[PDB]
Parts: structure tokens; sequence; C-alpha cells
């Protein structure tokens, strides 16, 4: 139901990808590759099960996931979220097929990755 | 007109703990200094940023690279990516521990005035802050 | 001899950074040139007054003019004014802050002077390219460097040339529509940091 090369899984087209790149690249050259392609993205471990069909990580889609976060001081501080800017490392979550545990990583890290869609 | 071994800056009390602590350990020791004593809370573009700075790099009696401060990532989850990058909501996860980061510390590089976040399970000095009794 | 009635006669570094990305097109990259080579119009350029740097940041920089570059002002204006397009995807402004900290400043050897880094920005940088941006803007700040973040269109990184602001109290912000507006206010910007160096 998928394109040539490509792997097909209800609605579904999957990837894997034996090429460097950080985050931000894997997830955008995904989105050059078919309209509506993205890193993949797990719903539910079967997802995954066949993802893994498909170093020791591979980038997933979610990225900045510390600086998407609310802050609060142990004493009720208060601040305007506007000053805490990039305030925490850059991280996105790679994926490890083996033991199917998600690391949370430097986005500028160089994994191989697998891109999806629909077609 | 602050105790003993503590610093006074714009009306509270500092001090600077070798002891190693998790972050958790550490907020409630601080606690436990004084009524109202907590991890310290810098006001982020202020004057409260160098005197902390100051009191942790003359004081840090060791070559520890962080102090904890009282800062923390308030969400329940282990990550704060609420969506994918296609837009599907996140609800299935398999995140490691390990890997979390959800507490603050002063960084030691530019003498401990950048922030930095770190696993909390993690032990490092800190920096405690509580109102003049 | 002083082109216009304004001749900054003051002791300063100031170093323009030019936004390389294309963000600006190759003419509205003209008008920050011209942009730049007014200011030195306006200054009173000499290793012993107003020394000048011009830096055309992309993802990596390219310095046309050193502060140490001994040159008739004549000369440099002409330098800056031949300044390449670019037109890179990205303009790191992270990066050229970098330089601006370890290469353009790795020693103060002129402490009477007040030392600016004037940044041009028209554009946003990848977020993973600005993890050392608050490190370097502290790192410039301890060494007396000023920086006066000038937002130029749409897609100025607004949340960066704010931050800026803040870091240091004498870092003040100017934020524009287009390129257009640089000389309608070419002349405060001048009198403002000309205002920032000692006599």
């Amino acid at each position: 139901d998928c394109p040539p090369d490509w792997s097909s899984y209800e609605g579904h087209c999957y990837r894997f990808f034996k090429e460097w790149m950080h985050w931000d690249d894997a997830e955008e050259f995904c989105t050059e590759q078919q309209t509506g392609a993205h890193l993949v993205s797990f719903q539910s471990k079967e997802e995954a099960d066949f993802v893994r069909s498909l170093g020791d990580v591979v980038w997933i889609g979610l990225s900045d996931v510390w600086n998407k976060c609310r802050f609060e001081w142990t004493d009720g501080m208060e601040f305007d979220y506007d000053d805490y800017y990039l305030i925490a490392e850059y991280e996105c979550v790679a994926s490890k097929p083996t033991n199917n545990k998600w690391w949370i990583i430097p986005c500028t890290r160089f994994k191989n990755f697998v891109c999806e869609f629909q077609a | 007109d602050c105790p003993s071994g503590w610093s006074s800056y714009e009306g509270n009390c500092y001090k600077f703990f070798q002891q190693k602590m998790n972050w958790a350990d550490a907020e409630r020791f601080c606690s436990e200094q004084a009524k109202g004593g907590h991890l310290v809370s810098i006001k982020i573009y202020s004057k409260e940023k160098d005197f902390v700075g100051d009191l942790v790099t003359k004081n840090i009696q060791s070559s520890d690279l962080y102090a904890w401060i009282g800062l923390r990532v308030e969400n329940k989850e282990k990550q704060c990516s609420s969506e994918w990058s296609d837009g599907s909501s996140v609800s299935y996860e398999n995140v490691v521990e390990r890997t979390v980061k959800k507490c603050f510390a002063l960084e030691k590089d530019l003498g401990f005035v950048l922030w930095i976040n770190l696993y909390c399970a993690q032990k490092n000095p800190f920096v405690c802050k509580s109102p003049p009794p | 001899p002083p082109l216009h009635d304004f001749y900054c006669s003051r002791l300063l570094d100031l170093v323009f950074l030019l936004d390389g990305s294309s963000r600006l097109s190759e003419a509205e990259f003209e008008v920050l040139k011209a942009f730049v080579v007014d200011m030195m119009e306006r200054l009173r350029v000499s290793q012993k007054w107003v020394r000048v740097a011009v830096v055309e940041y992309h993802d990596g920089s390219h310095a046309y003019i050193g502060l140490k570059d001994r040159k008739r002002p004549s000369e440099l204006r002409r330098i800056a004014s031949q300044v390449k397009y670019a037109g890179s995807q990205v303009a790191s402004t992270s990066e050229v802050l970098k330089y601006t900290l370890f290469q353009i400043f790795s020693k103060i050897d002129r402490p009477e002077a007040s030392r600016i880094a004037l940044l041009l920005m028209a554009s946003q940088e990848p977020q993973r390219m600005s993890r050392n941006f608050v490190r370097y803007v502290q790192g410039l700040k301890k060494k007396k460097v000023i920086v006066i973040p000038v937002g130029i269109g749409p897609h100025a990184n607004l949340k960066q040339i704010r931050l800026i602001e803040k870091q240091a109290p004498e870092n003040k912000a100017f934020v524009l529509s287009s390129v257009d507006e640089l000389e309608q206010q070419r002349d405060e910007i001048v009198s403002y940091l000309c205002d920032l160096a000692p006599e």
C-alpha cells in the first residue's frame, strides 16, 4: 500500500533509515520524503514492535521534552515564563528497538531513525 | 542579622552546604534549617543571581560541578512533550527513568550563575534560602 | 574630515554583526550594509578613538573587518559596502556571539574604551544551536562587552532580543519592521551607543 523501499502497517507507511542526523534533521528529512511523513510515533506497543521489525537508538517523534514543561520554585516564587528561555537542555527521545525502552538524550546527537506517514 | 554561617541579601538568608544529596533530600534539609526555608530561589534577571553565584564559588569546598536550586519541572510526566511531531497526543510512553532530568542546579562554569536541569536522583551540594527568623 | 554633523569622537570598540541568512534578500542585505556604512560615516575611526569590526554571520562567520585592522576609514567603509551576500539558510546568533567573545575579544587590550557588539538580527536560529546562547551573552557581560540587539523584520529572534536586553543593564534592544527603518532610526542608534563610550 506504500511506495518503494518503504513498509506498510495499518494504513501507515514506515521506513528505517541508516543515516546519521540530529533529531531536527531526522524529523525534517522524514517530512521531505512523503507529504504527511514524520519521525515515527508510537500510539501503542504493537506499533513499536512493527518498527523494531524494520547507534543502539533511533530518533522517534518526541522533541524538546524539557522546555515544554511547566516550572515551579519550591518556595512558590513567582516568575514570568517569558524570562525562562531555553532554560533546560534541548533534549529529544530515541528508541531502542531491542528492549524497546525510550531514552531522552541531547537532540544534537546523531542517530539513525525511522520515518512514518499514511497514504 | 542572619544566623551562623549564613549570608544575607535583599531580605533573606543564604547558605551553601557541601553535603551531597539528591534534590528532594536537599529541599527537605533546607526546610528544616529554618521556618520558610527552601532550596534557594533566584530571580533569573537580577543581582541575586551573582550573589548566590559568588556564595557558591567561594565556598564550594569541592570540585563539584553543580549546586541544586529550588526550581523543578512541574509536570508529573517523565517528559513534557504533549504530542509527537505528527500531531498525535502522547499517552503510550516507555521512557527510561534514569534519563529524566527535572531538577535544576547551578553550573560551575561562569561561576554557578547558569542553570541546568538534571536527574533528581543525582547527589549534589546545594544552597538553602530561608527568611530571617 | 567628518562627513556629517555627527562625529562620535569617543573611545569605543564597535562590532557590527550582520545576519547572513536568506531571511534578508540580496537587496535587503544591501540596505543593511548601507546602514553599517552610515554608522561608520558618523564615527571617528582609528586605533585611538573608535575601532570597528564587520562580521557577516551564517552557520559560521566571515569577518571582513577586525578591530586592529589599520586602514583609512574610507577603505573600511568600501570593504563593508562590498560585503558579499551570504543568503544562507541559517544565521547563528549563538556562534557569532561566541566568535565575538572568544576571538574578537579573546584578550581585552583596550580597557579604557567601551566594547559594543551591534547584533543586526533578521532571523531565528534553530533551537539546537542555542544551548550556549545565554552562556555566551553572560561571558560577554563579564568582559564588559555591551550587546545591542537590533531586530529586523518579522523573523528576527524576538525571544533572544528580549533575553539579551535583560542579561545586562546597558544592553538595549531596537526592534524594526524592515531594513527601511534602519535610517529612520540610524541617528538614535548612533547617538545612543556613542553615549556609552568614555570621553
